[PDB]
């Protein structure tokens, strides 16, 4: 009926605690927020189910 | 404030009713701690110097140092020695550095002839009984005795 | 049935607890 | 002080099976009630392993070392008393001594001129006594690098009777220059073969020795020739690079293992 | 019991360090879980185990009655406990900590969802 709700700080998975990763990962665009939309989506879907 | 943050985050001055994901909170690493094992086995500079009697420079010593801590906290810290000098590692760094292979070079000389030891030098000590190589990087210590 | 980390991951709680599903 | 004590029977190179001995803690890492895997050098399971004796007979050839070794011995009378390791084994380079004379475990690393076949001589006389007597190891040791003595003890050299009661197992690796010995000590009551069961060797000693090792020989306790040996078997097997899956228990001991090509 | 960065024997990490009931064998120094992530270390001077937890973090969510209703809001910090949030009308929940909403004993229907059986609503 449901699966475990998961969430990711995409910057923390990719290379959190490092500033040069904040400088570099910004060059890629919304390829974190798209995941945060996709997963916050899955999570509200489980309580719908 | 959280209302202006969500307004901004949603690209929308009307935030409609809801709950919205924003600005991940993370308590910062509030300091850095460093923990290493006790620096217990000090290398025996008190045998190298604090020993009764040294030998003459044509018979220059080579006492082995290995498997110990190169702690200069009663060495480059001290005023008691007339000369301390280094030749490619900064003298502050001798507590920071690791060596592969270390040997003491002990002897006695005339006070003028203290200047004969430096790699790239002349005078009779620096020719007939002693010399150091052009790629040496260690340190010399000498004192009025 | 047999079952907050360094890697940015977390697990969120469901809106209905296992008590609330027992009630339903 | 070295002599060629050739008063011995000649025997063929015997073989036996090695079931699942020779596992060890591969890194300094704690893990518990979990199954975890590494590709690493280990003794292969169920493999034919080489076998040797002191008995009349005293079996000790200078054997290759390649990528690491498992050594084990089923003992009485404390007759197995160390090893000699190294690439030349005759002063043309450094080599490694690891010995147990009755007062200390001792490790030394020098440009050693070893004997043709080193050993340790002991008194055996019927005025019942068992002290050290001759130390026939190397003549000369000019350029030395690594030197040690264990905190001083006394150990029995005594000719004590019976079947084998002590097992001591060892594994040996040189990685990047850092030489590692892992080992286990365990009780036995076995006549002629390696014990069916499991063990996981603890890391005893680790040293930044930097030498090359290419051939080992063992060091044993012993009118020049023509003398009494104690009875003891010892075994040798090579490590081979192979994947293992390992089980750690709640205490983090390797409790059983599997070899992924068995 | 502080969020610190650390280096132990060259092993570098971050988290809340604390006293451990675990027992490593005399030759292990760092613990690793199923995930192969470093959960504990032996201190190299007291020779006792520290458990380590990556220090408090999570999403934040802003709870909001609509702009055309009000300019009032509440903040949920997710998994973060109320003892760790003030660095950024307090109620602590199995969802974490919520700030800016009155806890009230009246069980209505879910006007805004929060998690673990909690919802919020805007009213008189
Ligand atoms: C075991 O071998 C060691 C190594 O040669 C012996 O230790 C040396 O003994 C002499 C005499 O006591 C000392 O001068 C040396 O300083 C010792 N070596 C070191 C590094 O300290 C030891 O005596 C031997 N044991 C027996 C029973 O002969
Ligand atoms: C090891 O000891 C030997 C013994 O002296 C040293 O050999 C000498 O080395 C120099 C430089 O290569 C030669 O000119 C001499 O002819 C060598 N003589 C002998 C007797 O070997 C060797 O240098 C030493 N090695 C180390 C690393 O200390
Ligand atoms: C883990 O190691 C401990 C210590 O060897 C074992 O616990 C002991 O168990 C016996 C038998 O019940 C008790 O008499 C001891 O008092 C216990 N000691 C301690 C320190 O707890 C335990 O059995 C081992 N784990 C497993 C799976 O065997
Ligand atoms: C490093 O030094 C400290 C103290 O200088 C050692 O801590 C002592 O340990 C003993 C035994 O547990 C205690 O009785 C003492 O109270 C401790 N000292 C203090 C000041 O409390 C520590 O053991 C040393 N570390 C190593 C690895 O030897
Ligand atoms: C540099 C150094 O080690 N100096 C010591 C000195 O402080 C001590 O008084 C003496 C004991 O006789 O041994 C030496
Ligand atoms: C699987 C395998 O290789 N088995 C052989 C065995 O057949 C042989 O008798 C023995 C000789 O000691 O060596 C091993
Ligand atoms: C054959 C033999 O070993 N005899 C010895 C003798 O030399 C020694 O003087 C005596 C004292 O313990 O013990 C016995
Ligand atoms: C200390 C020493 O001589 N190490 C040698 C190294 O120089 C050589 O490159 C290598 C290849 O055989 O063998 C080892
Ligand atoms: C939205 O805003 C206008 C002006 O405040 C108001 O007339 C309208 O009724 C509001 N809509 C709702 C649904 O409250
Ligand atoms: C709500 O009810 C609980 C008991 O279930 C009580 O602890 C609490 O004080 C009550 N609060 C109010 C505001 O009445």
């Amino acid at each position: 009926v449901s699966m475990t709700k998961t969430s990711v700080d995409c910057t923390m998975y990719i290379c959190g605690d490092s500033t040069e990763c904040s400088n570099l990962l910004l060059q890629y665009g919304s390829f974190c927020t798209q995941l945060n939309r996709a997963l916050t989506g899955i999570a509200v879907e489980q309580d719908k189910n | 404030d959280p209302l202006s943050e969500t307004k901004c985050t949603l690209k929308s001055f009307t935030v409609e009713k809801g709950i919205y994901q924003t600005s991940n909170f993370r308590v910062q690493p509030t300091e850095s701690i460093v923990r290493f094992p006790n620096i217990t086995n000090l290398c025996p500079f008190g045998e190298v110097f604090n020993a009764t009697r040294f030998a003459s420079v044509y018979a220059w010593n080579r006492k082995r140092i290995s498997n110990c801590v190169a702690d200069y906290s009663v060495l480059y810290n001290s005023a008691s020695f007339s000369t301390f000098k280094c030749y490619g590692v900064s003298p502050t760094k001798l507590n920071d550095l690791c060596f592969t292979n270390v040997y003491a070079d002990s002897f006695v000389i005339r006070g003028d002839e203290v200047r004969q030891i430096a790699p790239g030098q002349t005078g009779k000590i620096a020719d007939y009984n002693y010399k150091l190589p052009d790629d040496f990087t260690g340190c010399v210590i000498a004192w009025n005795s | 049935v047999t079952l907050q980390k360094f890697n940015g991951l977390t697990v969120l709680p469901p809106l209905l607890t296992d008590e609330m599903i027992a009630q339903y | 002080q070295c002599v060629n004590l050739t008063t011995r029977t000649q025997l063929p190179p015997a073989y036996t099976n090695s079931f699942t001995r020779g596992v060890y803690y591969p890194d300094k890492v704690f893990r518990s009630s979990v199954l975890h895997s590494t590709q690493d050098l280990f003794l292969p399971f169920f493999s034919n392993v080489t076998w040797f004796h002191a008995i009349k007979r005293f079996d000790n050839p200078v054997l290759p070392f390649n990528d690491g070794v498992y050594f084990a011995s089923t003992e009485k009378s404390n007759i197995i008393r160390g090893w000699i390791f190294g690439t030349t084994l005759d002063s043309k380079t450094q080599s490694l001594l690891i010995v147990n004379n009755a007062t200390n475990v001792v490790i030394k690393v020098c440009e050693f001129q070893f004997c043709n076949d080193p050993f340790l001589g002991v008194y055996h006389k019927n005025n019942k006594s068992w002290m050290e007597s001759e130390f026939r190891v190397y003549s000369s040791a000019n350029n030395c690098t690594f030197e040690y003595v264990s905190q001083p003890f006394l150990m029995d050299l005594e000719g004590k009777q019976g079947n084998f009661k002590n097992l001591r197992e060892f594994v040996f690796k040189n990685i990047d220059g850092y030489f590692k010995i892992y080992s286990k000590h365990t009780p036995i009551n076995l006549v002629r073969d390696l014990p069916q069961g499991f063990s996981a060797l603890e890391p005893l000693v680790d040293l930044p020795i930097g030498i090359n090792i290419t051939r080992f020989q063992t060091l044993l306790a012993l009118s020049s020739s023509g003398w009494t040996a104690g009875a003891a078997a010892y075994y040798v097997g090579y490590l081979q690079p192979r994947t293992f899956l390992l089980k750690y228990n709640e205490n983090g001991t390797i409790t059983d293992a599997v070899d992924c090509a068995l | 019991n502080k969020c610190v960065n650390f280096n132990f024997n060259g092993l570098t990490g971050t988290g809340v360090l604390t006293e451990s009931n675990k027992k490593f064998l005399p030759f292990q120094q760092f613990g690793r879980d199923i995930d192969d992530t470093t959960d504990a270390v032996r201190d190299p001077q007291t020779l006792e185990i520290l458990d380590i937890t990556p220090c408090s973090f999570g999403g934040v969510s802003v709870i909001t009655p609509g702009t055309n209703t009000s300019n009032q809001v509440a903040v949920l910090y997710q998994g973060v406990n109320c003892t760790e949030v003030p660095v950024a009308n307090v109620f602590q929940t199995r969802a974490g900590c919520l700030i800016g909403a009155e806890h009230v004993n009246n069980s209505y229907e879910c006007d805004i969802p929060i998690g673990a059986g909690i919802c919020a609503s805007y009213q008189t």
